[PDB]
């Protein structure tokens, strides 16, 4: 059986349940102080779950009457205020392998007289706290602990050597904290470190030979670095969110994750990505990129997404054997205005691109009179998914949409648009979405019940007085005309359409 | 040391004209610079004055906010804008120099004159 | 993780000597240093301007009329006063128009005083009616004292208005209790180094 | 405004003394005080400014004064080109103006 | 340290600028504020001891602290241009204390 | 470019904002509300709310001191000029708001005029010793058309008031004759005297000081 | 360097921005009797040099501060009503609104 | 300073005041004036607090009055337990401390 | 209430002694504190008196700054640590407190008095 008790109301630790328990939860009740009766009666408890009480007072030795203890749970209590007027800590702990203490408002002599020692503890939980410094002396209790949470804390100084007594340590939590400059990194085993929402000014770490070190996740979220982070002492890294920051630019083929959004990057250098050549992942959004200089060779060979977003990019340089694995093109409102029919023609396995509210337009062909120096987007397969906005242009060429299925077309804010070629022509089987919105169409020309897969369309704040009758096979579920003159709108010659229809949102009339 | 100026002529009632007084023997970005009229039978009114450099100017009473001025340092000239002229208005507008150069102290080598009038 | 004692001061000292430079550069509205037994003159104007909106703004004073001038003598008979009058003309050289003039500071010398006067400050407007300026509770001492008065809107009306003698009244306090009160304070310059206005003016070569 | 009579007549050889009167913010203010001659289809001349001092190209005989409300010009000695209209001109701190007098007709002979 | 205070910096037009143009004064006191004030995170539930940290490193809530000037001096110099000297007062140019945002 | 996301810094002020009231109370924590009385605000609480909203870091207490009323034998021995207004205020009350000087942060004596069409130039001295007054502060009166309220700084004026026996010491609004001129009436009206004037002691609370 | 020059369109450059805080549902405060909420206004900005780029840079000081930043001026009070117990407490907080800002 | 008479003797039965003049910053200035007795032997005790107030625990027939710069301490009647040094303290705006009187040794036949 | 009193005895002029007055039976920390002596022959005189605290102290000029007071709210206790103790300071001293809580009025419950004598 169990004994759970979350606000019972009950004002002292129960004593009508029997020597028979292994979990006693407690968390939420109203505790004030834990006294040794009851519960120094109890000896075979896994669980002590004392967590969002009001323990201020705890007696020498009331943990070590517990023999065989394993999670003490002491979370959102007022220990400082009861505990810094001579009140017994914990001591020795045998087989405590889990210990929250959270919320307790410690500084560094009351967590560091609090815990004691203990010689197995898998996790130490000092989040929610007020530890202004932390000392070499701080963790002399512990031989071995895995996880460490120090977040939402004041931390600012940490002195040398106030980690390498704690040399199993991978999991480390110091986000949320007032850390400010860091230096000279040697814990050396090290898996996990966490540094976001703090004011870090800078991050360097002494280039003299030392051992290896093991870092996979390092957030650096939110903080006031100036420059890059050095990542040849980092040779495992994997993770690295350094969203939100002010960084300007002037093996280690190992990253799998970089994010550097909202940063201070006014120019990316050539030689970063240069040596940088094993990347799943680049974010960068609301930066401030001049250009994008991907011609060079073995530079980001492995990319997937690369999100290049608000900004301000005049100029587009990619080719073959440089970058030809990305999956997705996140460019959005950046410069986007003409670019050679290169970018985008002959690179391979892209599959989704961006180009909303940007001045480039598609290339024509044989028997299309395209603009000059267009961009080509015949040439690649598997590109499918294609967005396009801001060229205000009238009339669309044909050539740039065939020899590929494009499943999703995005078309807005492009006034006196028509359509007449491409979204009818050399397309049968594909072109299940095609939305039109925010932008001017006067006459349409592509035929809805041509396409037999179509399940997803929208024509919205279009100027429409006409509308296509359907007379064969639609699976078409969803019509969205929103602001749309129509006097007159029958449906018997529309009976096509009705198949699959569940809803339909039409006013204005 | 002259003052000639141009922009006469007869004026609908509720228009507007600008005059011109070139500026020529001083240092024109260094005088204190006034606009007095004076209709036929009727004795001197001032009408206007500008700083050196025109960052302050000075308009009389009766006729603030009609009439705008400024300076053209460079090309030692200085304009009179009028605006929204009524009868009262017949006369010749003289432009005039300054006694000291950094002063705003009474009027010293004056032009000879150009003749303004509003009729139907 | 150690997070580091201090930054290198020398390094902080060169970076903060640096934007003082271009600090020192941008305030004179230049980008380059100009090159070329300096006089008495300016050695007075800036021991004046040291005792007592970015860029930097001329300072030029413009000294008292005269006690022996013939303006004085129409109030001589007040002697619970002292009648400070001042030729615009002179202002005007020194600030040729009145919007680049930021601030005017009139300054006061007192040789010696040994008593709890308190004194008030006026402007002429040549009605002989006066508006208030503002007050001063000068406490005695056995020093040479100046004085400040925010006279910055009235040196602004006075370049608004033609070029004459306009000027201020040094009036000790006599509350409607005790009236008639003697001004037991001295100015240095007017009863038996004089005082001067003290204009900041945006100089005329940049703006 | 400024108080000036209209019409003063006379002969040649006299001395005789054109009156400029305000109201102590024009002439007791302390302000310039000027005094411009407009001969008969011509612009008007500076001739004694701050009722004091004689203008440049202007001979000795001509002399002004300055006294309280009171400013006035003298000529001693009229001849045939002194046959102008007189102008007293001086700032008004109430109008906040350089407002001029009505100017007189001195008529010699 | 974490304090923001006024450092003595005593700058000279003549050595340190390597200055002929100015003449009076030969130098001045130019203090510097430094002091990387941190953005101090809040809890419902701290300690009486770090609500003191907050007057000396976060005092007017700002969502990223820095060390600017709170009192200054300004500075007047004489230089010599031109055929004549001027002598002219420079705004904000002497820093007495040193606030965190 | 030196740009920093919005949502971010709301959030982060917010967060110091939350912070820094907990500071400036010198509160570790949130009070508890289980002994709070239902029921609106008392009507004094409200007043003195809506007058406060018309190392000095931390948060000082409000409290409200009004003068010595109109109908007392304190002002039946002045109450016969016209050129100024006389404003006596208890110091046992004074006292009882700040029990401790030191703590007094701020006192501000604030004045209510019923409606002044006339520019006058007034005047406010201190109950000194003897019967001599002293000097405290002059304010401008451009006239106006709706109620206005002043406000005088005597702080150092009730520090010299709390170290001092507890009795009736005041103030004297008084119109500025000029010393050229003969003694003018004063012609503002005060509110209370002609929502009578009071004090604002802005004092650190004892409890932490 | 005010709040009306940025409350009225937006200036990209040191100014106010609005902010408004309430107690009961923005900072989960129960405590705060009144006022509900007020306005915090910070006031953010990527403000240059003088010599890079106005009211703004009128307390400007580069060689004094290690980047110049955006940093409030002019600071409003704020009064709450809060209860310690049975007795309700008003208490003024200083430098609570930022009206202004400049650049520093 | 305050001033009042050393000496006072008056018949059993026989009311009798002490009076002590202040300085016009002694009880002038509004402050407080208190009557202290003390008998030989003994403390002070409070027995009149602003100068017309009677104390707690004393018996009903002492009375104070104030007027001016004088503070009156009326003793209605005289009895055996009234044999004390009288002491009016108050406080000065002058010396700034609480000034009291030179004590009246009030007797009896 | 009461206020009972210590620290009476002889002192070799140029000296100095400390009082003591454990108060009872009032709220200590609400109410203002005084002292008070009186040579034997002669009147009462005002030694010194302090706040809520002991943040501000009044002293008499006669032993201004040469004597000081302090309160300790804790224990209940005041302090009157004299220095310097010459010929006039014989006298007995009086422990009082003021009737009022937060007053500086009078002096409402008195103590019993410690005799000091100074000269020797
Ligand atoms: C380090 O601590 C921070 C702060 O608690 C963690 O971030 C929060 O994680 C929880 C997980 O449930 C989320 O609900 C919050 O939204 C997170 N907040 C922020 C600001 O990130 C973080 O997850 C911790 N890191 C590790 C590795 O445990
Ligand atoms: C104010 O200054 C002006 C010019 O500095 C003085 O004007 C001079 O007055 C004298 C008096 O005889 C004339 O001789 C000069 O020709 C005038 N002009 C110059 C440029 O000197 C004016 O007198 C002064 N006002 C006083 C002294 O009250
Ligand atoms: C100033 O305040 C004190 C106390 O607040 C007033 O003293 C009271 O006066 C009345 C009237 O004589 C007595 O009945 C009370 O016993 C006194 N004490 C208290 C605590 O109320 C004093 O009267 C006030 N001053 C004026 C001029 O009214
Ligand atoms: C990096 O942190 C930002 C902060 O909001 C977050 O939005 C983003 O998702 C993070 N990156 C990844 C890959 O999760
Ligand atoms: C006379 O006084 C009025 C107001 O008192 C003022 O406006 C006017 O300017 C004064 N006169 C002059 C000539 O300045």
């Amino acid at each position: 059986k169990e004994a759970l008790c979350h606000g019972l109301g009950l004002l002292q630790v129960p004593s009508v349940l029997s020597l028979d328990i292994q979990a006693l939860y407690l968390s939420g009740n109203q505790l004030q102080s834990i006294l040794v009766s009851p519960l120094g009666f109890y000896t075979a408890l896994r669980h002590l779950d004392l967590s969002d009480n009001q323990i201020s007072f705890l007696q020498a030795g009331v943990f070590q009457a517990l023999p065989y203890l394993e999670h003490l749970n002491l979370a959102h209590n007022r220990l400082a205020t009861g505990m810094a007027l001579n009140s017994g800590g914990l001591g020795r702990l045998p087989l405590l392998v889990s210990l929250d203490l959270s919320g307790n408002s410690l500084h560094g002599n009351l967590v560091e007289r609090l815990l004691g020692e203990t010689p197995r503890l898998r996790t130490l939980s000092l989040a929610e706290n007020s530890l202004t410094r932390l000392a070499r002396h701080t963790f002399w209790g512990m031989p071995a602990v895995e996880q460490l949470d120090l977040h939402s804390n004041v931390l600012m100084d940490i002195e040398d050597g106030a980690f390498e007594a704690l040399p199993h340590l991978t999991h480390l939590n110091l986000s949320r904290n007032s850390l400010t400059c860091i230096s000279d990194f040697s814990l050396q085993q090290l898996q996990v470190l966490d540094l976001s929402c703090n004011s870090i000014e800078a991050f360097q770490t002494a280039p003299e030979p030392q051992a290896q070190f093991q870092l996979a996740w390092l957030d650096l979220r939110e903080n006031k670095l100036l420059h890059f982070p050095d990542l040849a002492v980092f040779p495992r890294l994997i993770y690295l969110n350094v969203s939100n920051n002010l960084i300007q630019l002037p093996p280690l083929s190992q990253l799998l994750n970089l994010d550097l959004s909202y940063n201070e990057i006014e120019l990316v250098p050539a030689s970063f990505l240069e040596h940088l050549t094993s990347l799943r992942f680049l974010n960068l959004s609301r930066n401030c990129l001049r250009s994008f200089e991907a011609r060079q060779v073995d530079s980001l060979p492995c990319l997937v997404l690369l999100d290049l977003s608000h900004n301000v990019l005049e100029a587009l340089e990619l080719g073959t054997k440089v970058l030809g694995s990305l999956q997705t093109l996140l460019l959005q409102d950046n410069a986007l205005q003409e670019l050679p029919p290169y970018t985008f023609a002959s690179l391979a396995s892209l599959q989704r691109l961006n180009l909303q509210g940007n001045q480039v337009s598609p290339c024509g062909g044989p028997a299309e009179p395209g603009p000059p120096g267009c961009v080509d987007f015949s040439g690649i397969p598997t590109l499918h998914v294609l967005n396009m906005a801001g060229n205000s242009m009238g009339m669309l060429r044909a050539g740039s949409f065939l020899h590929t299925p494009l499943t999703e077309l995005d078309l807005s804010t492009n006034p006196g648009l028509d359509v007449a070629t491409g979204a009818l022509v050399g397309l049968e089987a594909s072109l299940e979405v095609l939305e039109l919105q925010g932008n001017g169409l006067t006459v349409l020309r592509v035929d809805l019940p041509c396409f037999l897969r179509l399940k997803r369309l929208n024509l919205a704040e279009n100027q429409l007085s006409h509308l296509p009758a359907w007379t064969r096979a639609v699976s078409l579920e969803v019509l969205d005309l929103r602001n749309n003159s129509f006097s007159l709108l029958p449906g018997n010659a529309m009976g096509g359409l009705e198949t699959s229809l569940r809803r339909l949102y039409l006013q204005g009339n | 040391v002259q003052l000639v100026e141009s922009g006469g002529g007869l004026v609908q009632p509720g228009g507007s004209l600008r005059l011109s007084c070139a500026a020529s023997g001083f240092t024109f970005s260094s005088y204190y610079m006034y606009w007095v009229r004076q209709a036929p039978g009727k004795g001197l009114e001032w009408v206007s004055g500008t700083s050196i450099g025109g960052g302050s100017t000075w308009y009389a009473d009766s006729v603030k906010g009609r009439f705008t001025i400024s300076r053209d340092n460079a090309k030692n000239t200085l304009y009179l804008q009028m605006n929204n002229l009524k009868s009262e208005d017949t006369a010749v507008y003289y432009c005039a120099k300054d006694l000291n150069s950094r002063s705003y102290k009474g009027m010293g080598d004056w032009g000879q004159g150009t003749q303004v009038t509003v009729s139907s | 993780l150690s997070t580091c004692k201090t930054i290198d001061m020398e390094l902080v000292k060169r970076k903060r000597i640096e934007a003082i430079r271009g600090q020192i550069l941008s305030k004179l509205r230049l980008a380059s240093p100009p090159s070329q037994p300096l006089p008495e003159a300016v050695l007075a104007l800036y021991n004046s301007t040291r005792d007592r909106d970015y860029y930097a703004k001329e300072v030029t004073r413009v000294l008292m009329v005269d006690r022996n001038n013939a303006i004085y003598e129409k109030t001589k008979d007040i002697s619970h006063s002292i009648y400070m009058f001042f030729n615009t003309s002179d202002i005007r050289e020194a600030v040729p128009e009145p919007p680049l003039l930021s601030r005017a500071e009139l300054r006061l010398q007192r040789l010696k005083s040994s008593v709890e006067q308190h004194v008030e400050l006026y402007q002429k407007y040549s009605n002989n009616s006066w508006r208030y300026l503002g007050n001063r509770l000068l406490t005695p001492t056995d020093t040479p004292e100046w004085l400040s008065f925010d006279v910055t809107g009235v040196v602004r009306q006075w370049l608004n208005q033609g070029d004459g003698i306009q000027g201020f009244r040094f009036s000790a306090h006599c509350s409607c209790d005790s009236k008639d009160n003697k001004l037991h304070v001295e100015i240095n310059g007017i009863s038996p180094n004089r005082p001067f206005l003290l204009l900041m003016a945006t100089p005329l070569e940049r703006a | 405004a400024l108080t000036q009579l209209s019409s003063m007549s006379g002969s040649p050889g006299q001395t005789v003394t054109i009156t400029c009167t305000g109201s102590s913010s024009n002439i007791g203010g302390g302000y310039y005080l000027n005094w411009y001659q407009q001969l008969p289809g011509a612009a008007p001349k500076l001739v004694i400014y701050n009722a004091n001092n004689r203008a440049s190209g202007v001979p000795d005989r001509f002399s002004g004064s300055k006294s309280g409300n009171l400013a006035s010009l003298t000529i001693t000695g009229l001849q045939a080109e002194d046959e102008a209209v007189y102008f007293c001109g001086c700032y008004d701190s109430s109008l906040s103006s350089v407002v001029f007098g009505g100017g007189t007709h001195l008529t010699v002979l």
